[PDB]
């Protein structure tokens, strides 16, 4: 995020880090329930990457965080690469997730709610704060 | 580039798919949505991360961070998957999985 | 969901 | 344009 600020840690709880094999965050995410991430298609999540929950700081050690591995990605039927439509991905969990103070839940809205344009949202995450 | 240890957050609008496509054009589609061009933006390593309205005192996942400009600018529109189009399908996965 | 036990601060 |  560019010209954002930093959160108070732990206060977007769902807020998950998708890392690599090698513990390169590529990609954030969203805790629905204990066992489910929700996250961009693009992002090419494969079992062999890991969702990490808990994370503020990813430079310090001292977090107790979870480290989750992916039992089976998949990709919306309807995402197409090209124009980059549809664009989720659903990640299960090998094992769940333990909710916490830090660590819980985003609710999902029906098909039918109304987000209206003008409406004032909030948007979290690790990526670049300048290019 | 520069890329945080912690972790960021920023408000920012949503903005019309009509209003969005003066930016972008056809490029839109109805499973987008577009927030932002506000003076922040979501950048690259971002993506696949959240973005929440507050509706009746709750969080709610309305976008997917998804695409936009190159290099981030802040006076463009992000663009998101929006959960709404998209919530039938995450409902039947978790119910078949 | 949706309400963190840790309120954020914008 | 570019995924983020």
């Amino acid at each position: 995020i560019v010209n954002g600020e930093e959160a108070v840690p732990g206060s977007w709880p769902w807020q998950v880090s998708l890392q690599d094999k090698t513990g390169f965050h590529f990609c954030g995410g969203s805790l629905i329930n204990e066992n489910w991430v929700v996250t961009a298609a693009h992002c090419g999540v494969t079992t062999s990457d890991v969702v990490v929950a808990g994370e503020f700081d990813q430079g310090s050690s001292s977090e107790k965080i979870q480290k989750l591995k992916i039992a089976k990605v998949f990709k919306n039927s309807k995402y197409n690469s090209l124009t980059i439509n549809n664009d989720i991905t659903l990640l299960k969990l090998s094992t769940a997730a333990s909710f916490s103070q830090t660590v819980s839940a985003v609710c999902l809205p029906s098909a039918s709610d109304d987000f209206a344009a003008g409406t004032t949202c909030v948007t979290t995450g690790w990526g670049l704060t300048r290019y | 580039a520069n890329t945080p240890d912690r972790l960021q957050q920023a408000s920012l609008p949503l903005l019309s798919n009509t209003n969005c496509k003066k930016y972008w054009g056809t490029k839109i589609k109805d499973a987008m949505i577009c927030a932002g061009a506000s003076g922040v933006s979501s950048c690259m390593g971002d993506s696949g991360g959240p973005l929440v309205c507050k509706k009746n005192g709750a969080w709610t996942l309305v976008g997917i961070v998804s695409w936009g400009s190159s290099t981030c600018s802040t006076s463009t529109p992000g663009v998101y998957a929006r959960v709404t189009a998209l919530v039938n399908w995450v409902q039947q996965t978790l119910a078949a999985n | 969901c949706g309400v963190p036990a840790i309120q954020p601060v914008l | 344009s570019w995924p983020w």
